[PDB]
């Protein structure tokens, strides 16, 4: 029967329609899935220079920005390894009296474009 | 450029003219009386492919408004964008109507469609390059029937390489409201088959189902009713309105989307059709669009697509967007729905995208497309009409005007001629 | 001095020269007006005209409108001259008969009109970039009518196609397999050389390179342009090896009848990857020949190479590129023929390729990998097995035959492409005499 | 990214998942409206799991709501977080289930399946990974026992690879809500063994044994009572929705505790469950934290360890800790219990570490058991079902819908071929 | 020159190689991106990109995200190639079937293609250091698949794997065992170095001599980054002894079959500690020999020595060496085979180990221990055990059989484990001929 089946699908609009809440203008956006599309050329669609989101230009600088300079503790454990990134007290390693790196002299530096 | 002649026929043909002009006086950007207030200057380019310029910087929809009754030209006339048409193009009739085809095909509609003729030629030749007409009516009922057959086919023999859209309502199987009805579509088809180059059949249930299953309204009211068929029109002529990339006229999707000189009926979908409540639910990307387009809810033929293979599928999309979603998704629904595809046409969909949408959205797509599940509409007649006529009745009227009783078998052989190779293209 | 006229038939092929004079105006100094601030250079492709402007030498041509006047509107208007862009009337409309028996006609005496007046101004002519589609009408039947006239009446001057090849698992129209069936058929005899591009591998090349998940013909036409510009770099100008349009044409090409060869561009790095790489000539030289950015689906080790030409531009060292070169020749995937040993060109430019704002990052080294391969033999199949089952009840066919279009020319269009691919099976056999 | 698609069915289930819901869009920092008002980016990182993005950050539960009864969804409609699910996932039907299996799974339920599976289908498609589906229902009483059954049914034989989590309240020792529980519930879990993946059974006296001697709470009602068990089915879906050590999705737990294709019926737990007044003398660390769990009085199912052999053992630990003291109690566990565990199963405890904790502790765990004092809960049931079935009552309904007794005798052969595997682990 | 790359598979794989890249950044003084703050030595792991960004030799893969998610979120997201870090869509759910049969094929081409990329860059690639489990599916299967092909394609490389060895008495999951001995089986005949690094033995560590209550894995795991540091680090400083990776490879086995080496650390003291001894060579050394600080979890009284590679570094005079293992050799309770007297093998690196801010000591001497000994047959004959109680019936195989492994796959692993069972006590047996 379509004459009832038509009056509890009005029902269920009225319901929503007395009942429903709009989301409240705020475009929360995620920083980490977006992609693009590149415009044409020459054209006159394009090329009008709609103004930008200052938001988003410091927000995507907010989320490239790294973990320290970002969240002031250490949220993960994964975030405890390179936090303290800095070195500590001066290594001053270019004296080569406790330091004994390998250094390419003229016969390596034939020998780096042999073969290949 | 190019120009586009547009025919009404019969109080429906009127009605969703009314409402064409409505939408695309919308999206061009022109108020009720004539005067431009657009925003883009690309509104009005082409301003010149459905409105002849006029003097004062108003322009004029370029349309006949026919009709036997002369009470629908006063009920658009007092619509909403009444003070918009040229009054010649008003043509009306002192006559009765009497939902008949012999009464528009064989009698007064035979003094009234020459009148047409003159009236139309006169925008069907002040062009550069037109390509050519859209008709607007409906097989059920008279006038849009009876007078439309008849101006198709003189149009078609004076005008012999223009293309010919004629939008038409096909009956429900629920309801019709005409019992001559059977006979007024078989013998409109007859007439439409050998003329008509695109010829869209809409059918009113498959109508009313998008209002309440998709678009989910409360009280749909014919407004509505036309407000989707005229959104799809807009949507099938839009390249050559606005531009963008990979641009389809009407030359272009016809020589790709009808196989055979026989096999040229159609059903459209329009598909960003979202319901007041799920509106801010959607997440608008294209192949979210493309499942709407390829369902079978915003199909506007009421047949179901799984009863027959697609000959052939378009797809017009419109707004700014990238084509990896159209060209890998339209791949993933040529693959999904293998068996509802014919495997003698590899890659049988097409293309195309403009980029700007209509007005209020951000992308839109309209679907166009031609399969063998036509015989749900023609054996669909077909049944009616041959237990319409053993019984020989309701047909007094038509052999009093000045139809006889044999062409009436020959308009049934060709009809059920037509389902012939329709058939056998779903077997291969 | 040294300069070779452009042409651009269809929506593709404008749309390709869309980007490409785009990208030569940033590779130049010419501003979108037509003038430059401030030696030789430009005369290649920018005729000076009194006053200090830069005009193409250019013809933009495309049976339908709007798509050329919005090159006739956009910001790059005062650039080109008011009537090297043409446009006809009404669309072509995928059908080869529109593009050629019926309206071609009144637009064909036009075009080559304005050619010859191009031409005119024109001392030292290496020859033609055209650049169109095997797809619609306008790419199909005006292109093989403008090189039918342009054989007929510049019939010693070389011809070099860009071509937009059909894609062949997914394509965009469906009459495709009719249009470059004949379009192929009709061209072969007159098209000196055919660069072959397709759609579906710069859709791979800038998903799984440049990361980006939904590029559009923008993006494609861009690379594009990248390849004709490194293509034509030599005659624009001064490198260490300078190779031009005419060796390219002689060395190529083995056979009057293989001429179709393949494009595959280095570094498409995407800026926030190039500072990973240290972006030298040996793995700039093995990312061509790796089969994943190859231009076009089909796969070079189902095939063997005839003959490449690798257009080193920017900082090349010119030892690396043998070095490279011998790297090459020793692995067991990429097959050559036995029949030429000697298949290799170096041609090495000083000028870095140039980036307009947009994908692509500042590259010093690059290299357009042109191929003739054997590999065009499975595209070939593939896109004439969508051909003989359309044509096996006469699908699509009534358009051809009602627009002036004879219909029995699908016949010897069929008899042409198997002998394609009879030419193809019997220059890829190994010799044993 | 992985995700899982949330099946609610029946009463029962569906304020299971709608408690489920608050839950976990108060650990991702969701506003009652679907916006995101958060605190920390590790939230927004694996969103996509649960909550479907849509345009301006509209989150949406990739949820469907099914009842053949319409009113609990009109509840859930007008509960707090009732205006974020789709419209269109809200399924109704109109007719009664009353508390029939028969007519949950041959009738009405059985015509609307082909909606459930439409609707979860296109949530299913809509993305590229599917790791399963999570569905709350009740194994005693009608329609979720019948929707679970025939749903389930259909999406194994759809989907057969993915992983399938069936919440089910079994039937109660004290009390018992409705007259056909063992009629329902022998022939659900007849089909619930050859279908299901992973299977949690939850007690309804014991979570009122948690409410009252351990939470020492007042007036509990259905509210917090549903949401013991709201945490205890979002502890074990985090490792793939935060960034996570060790860490352990539904796939690696499922296949390193269920030994047998057919023994994979569970035994949840939550349990840093303290009472509000002993919540202050608390003295929250690992070791404690491992003598609540492993003590049988915060355990979900009303089955006592001590009655039986644990075969296998999962603690989704979450928080931020040190763990030599994790793995040497679960050591310590099993050296000083260890008649309770299985010799042939020896070091029988999954382990994983998610970082992320929830909102009102830093450490929390949820405790899995797979044991074999599954097998008294199974056999109670099976002698009430006896003890109903002997002299043929409670059933004339049932067959009148379409049954006959060799289902039911087929039922409780099936429950008895499940009393043969696990007492047989019993006694090795 | 001289180099290895870095291949880490599985989250323990990821996560002790985010401790190795961390070490080694501050060990060079590579700043936490690419850069080089305000000479040869970064060559051994890390490339030159210009204006100093270096690039490690390091592929991260593993078949499900989150754990490489985790990396390209931290403040090491700019110094790695995110096209290195190799991810899956799915887990491999702790299933060998899973990591070698169904899931393996998305993932290793892509794996071998990176890997071969790396190897075109490096000039001499000295050996792979691969870094896995021998207990979860990703660790153990991906690892088993990467072996045959990386062995069929650079057949001639040097190969050395750290794996965690399952627990001796804790463990965490229930088919470790399964895993353990299906991936043992694989990689026992391509193999060609195999660091074992027991857990347990981590955690009695780190709670006596370094006196700490509260270390994670990730203070677990520095442990480790600091052992295969000093391992190569003779291949980047300068010393006395300079010590090879094929040189470490010809000493540490036997036979063809005998590839497991126990190590340990030296120095493992936590700061506040070491300012009460005196750190001198020879009780470097004897450390190292006391059974309570050796990093697998087995006694090596019940077993003997084989052979023994010790690597010192920092201030080691090299006499002072020599007279520790004079009296080292003489003691009673370390024992030896009867067939290679001469077991200690000197490396001599000249500069201290690099101090990260936590728990270890900034120590002036440190040599890590590098025994090949029969202690470790007691830990295989268990994990057979294990195997056989828990195959008795035939538990916890139906996913596997399901995910496309034969059931007599796990046969032929406890045969080849019996075989590997006799193989040690047949070596380790006295000559009496
Ligand atoms: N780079 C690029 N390629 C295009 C563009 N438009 C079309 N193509 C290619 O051309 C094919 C179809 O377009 P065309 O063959 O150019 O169509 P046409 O030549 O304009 O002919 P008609 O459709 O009759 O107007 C597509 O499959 C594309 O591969 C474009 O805008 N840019
Ligand atoms: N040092 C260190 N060891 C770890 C870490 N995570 C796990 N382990 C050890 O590795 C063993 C199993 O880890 P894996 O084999 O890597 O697990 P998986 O490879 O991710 O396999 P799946 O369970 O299928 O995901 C555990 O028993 C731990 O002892 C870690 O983060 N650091
Ligand atoms: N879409 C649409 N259909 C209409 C409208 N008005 C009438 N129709 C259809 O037209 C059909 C009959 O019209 P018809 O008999 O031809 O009117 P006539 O032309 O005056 O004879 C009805 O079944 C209606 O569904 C309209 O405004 N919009
Ligand atoms: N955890 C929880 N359990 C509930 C809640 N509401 C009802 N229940 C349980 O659901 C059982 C009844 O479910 P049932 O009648 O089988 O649902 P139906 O088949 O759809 O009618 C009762 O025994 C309740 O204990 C709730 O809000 N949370």
């Amino acid at each position: 029967d379509e004459v009832h089946q038509n009056q509890i699908l009005r029902e269920l609009y009225l319901k929503e329609l007395r009942t429903q809440i709009l989301y409240t203008q705020y475009h929360v956006n995620p920083l980490r899935k977006v992609h693009t599309i590149a415009r044409k050329p020459m054209s006159w669609h394009d090329n009008l220079e709609e103004p930008e989101d200052a938001r988003f230009l410091n927000l995507i600088h907010h989320a490239a920005q790294g973990p320290r300079k970002k969240y002031p503790e250490t949220q993960t454990e994964s975030q405890e390894i390179g936090w303290d990134s800095e070195p500590l007290v001066n290594p001053a390693r270019d004296d080569r009296r406790l330091n004994h790196f390998r250094v390419y002299n003229d016969i390596t530096l034939y020998k780096a474009k042999m073969w290949s | 450029m190019r120009e586009i002649v547009h025919l009404q026929a019969g109080q429906c043909g009127n009605q969703i003219g009314a409402k064409f002009w409505e939408v695309i006086s919308d999206e061009h950007g022109i108020d009720p009386t004539g005067t431009y207030h657009g925003d883009s200057d690309l509104q009005l380019e082409r301003i010149n492919v459905y409105y002849n310029e006029a003097t004062g910087g108003k322009y004029v929809p370029r349309a006949v408004l026919v009709d036997l009754e002369p009470g629908t030209m006063d009920s658009v006339r007092s619509g909403p964008f009444g003070q918009i048409f040229r009054p010649d193009n008003f043509v009306f009739g002192q006559s009765g109507a009497g939902n008949n085809w012999a009464k528009g095909h064989y009698t007064e509609g035979a003094e009234l469609v020459d009148s047409v003729l003159d009236v139309v030629r006169k925008e069907a030749e002040s062009c550069d390059c037109l390509q050519g007409f859209q008709l607007t009516h409906s097989l059920g009922g008279g006038t849009g029937s009876g007078m439309g057959t008849l101006l198709i086919s003189k149009i078609r023999e004076e005008y012999p390489d223009r293309i010919m859209n004629t939008f038409s309502v096909v009956p429900s199987p629920k309801v019709s409201d005409t019992v001559v009805e059977p006979y007024n579509a078989t013998l409109s088809v007859h007439q439409l088959v050998e003329n008509t180059d695109e010829t869209y059949c809409i059918d009113n249930e498959a109508l009313y189902d998008i209002c309440f299953r998709t678009l989910k309204l409360t009280t749909p009211t014919y407004g509505d009713l036309n407000h989707l068929v005229s959104a799809t029109m807009s949507g099938v002529t839009t390249c050559l309105r606005f531009p963008g990339q990979l641009n389809a006229d009407l030359r272009k999707l016809a020589v790709n989307m009808v196989p055979f000189p026989r096999l040229h009926f159609f059903m459209p979908g329009f598909a960003p059709l979202t319901s007041r409540g799920s509106q801010q639910y959607r997440a608008l990307t294209v192949p979210e669009l493309t499942q709407q387009m390829f369902d079978a809810k915003n199909m506007m033929a009421a047949c179901d697509p799984r009863h027959g293979r697609y000959l052939t599928v378009a797809a017009v999309f419109r707004g700014r967007m990238s084509m990896k979603e159209v060209d890998e998704q339209m791949l993933n629904v040529q693959n999904k729905n293998s068996s509802y595809f014919v495997e003698w046409i590899p890659n049988n969909v097409k293309t195309a995208v403009c980029d700007i949408p209509p007005r209020g959205l951000k992308m839109s797509a309209t679907f166009i497309g031609n399969s063998t599940a036509i015989q749900e509409l023609f054996k669909r007649i077909s049944e009616q009409f041959t237990a319409m006529f053993r019984r020989k009745a309701f047909l007094h009227w038509y052999t009093g005007e000045g139809m006889d009783e044999m062409e009436f078998t020959e308009a049934e052989s060709n009809m059920n001629d037509l389902g012939n190779p329709v058939v056998t293209r779903g077997a291969c | 001095q040294r300069e070779c006229i452009s042409v651009h038939v269809g929506q593709a092929g404008v749309q390709i020269g869309n980007a490409c004079w785009e990208l030569y105006c940033l590779e130049h100094g010419i501003q979108p007006d037509g003038q430059m601030p401030s030696d030789d250079s430009f005369n290649t492709f920018f005729s000076e005209t009194g006053a200090g402007k830069h005009v193409p030498r250019a013809v933009f041509v495309d049976l339908e409108p709007t798509v050329i006047d919005e090159v006739r509107t956009g910001t790059y208007r005062q650039l080109f001259h008011p009537e090297q862009l043409i446009t006809g009337k009404e669309d072509a409309a995928n059908n080869y008969a529109r593009g050629h028996y019926t309206i071609g006609k009144e637009l064909i005496d036009l075009v080559l009109d304005r050619i010859r007046k191009l031409a005119d101004q024109c001392t030292g002519l290496q020859g033609f970039l055209i650049f169109h589609s095997f797809g619609g009408g306008t790419g199909s039947g005006f292109t093989s009518l403008l090189m039918e006239r342009l054989s007929v009446d510049y019939g010693k001057k070389s011809k070099l196609e860009f071509s937009i090849y059909p894609a062949p698992q997914v394509s965009t129209a469906v009459v495709e397999p009719y249009n470059s069936i004949l379009t192929t058929h009709t061209t072969l005899e007159h098209s000196d050389c055919a660069f072959m591009v397709d759609n579906e591998a710069i859709y791979d090349i800038c998903r799984r390179n440049l990361d980006i998940e939904r590029p559009t013909y923008t993006n494609l036409n861009r690379l594009i342009s990248q390849i004709v510009s490194s293509i034509t770099a030599s005659l624009r100008f001064d490198g260490a090896l300078n190779v031009d349009l005419t060796e390219f044409q002689t060395n190529l090409v083995p056979y009057p009848r293989i001429h179709f060869p393949l494009a595959t561009y280095a570094p498409v790095i995407s800026a926030e990857k190039a500072y990973h790489e240290q972006l030298s000539v040996a793995e700039i030289t093995n990312a061509c020949f790796e089969p994943a950015n190859q231009m076009v689906k089909c796969d070079p080790r189902h095939g063997k190479y005839m003959a490449c030409c690798l257009l080193y531009r920017g900082d090349v060292v010119p030892k690396d590129v043998n070095a490279a070169i011998a790297a090459i020749k020793t692995k067991r995937s990429i097959q050559f023929v036995d029949w030429c040993p000697t298949g290799f060109k170096v041609g090495i430019n000083y000028q870095p390729p140039t980036v307009v704002p947009g994908d692509l990052a500042k590259v010093q080294r690059a290299v357009c990998m042109l191929s003739n391969t054997t590999a065009i033999a499975e595209a070939w199949a593939r896109l004439d097995h969508k051909f003989d089952l359309m044509y096996a009840k006469r699908a699509f066919v009534h358009w051809y035959v009602g627009e002036g279009m004879e219909e029995g020319e699908f016949s010897e269009a069929r008899e042409d492409m198997a002998a394609l691919e009879k030419d193809y099976e019997e220059v890829g056999m190994d010799s044993v005499e």
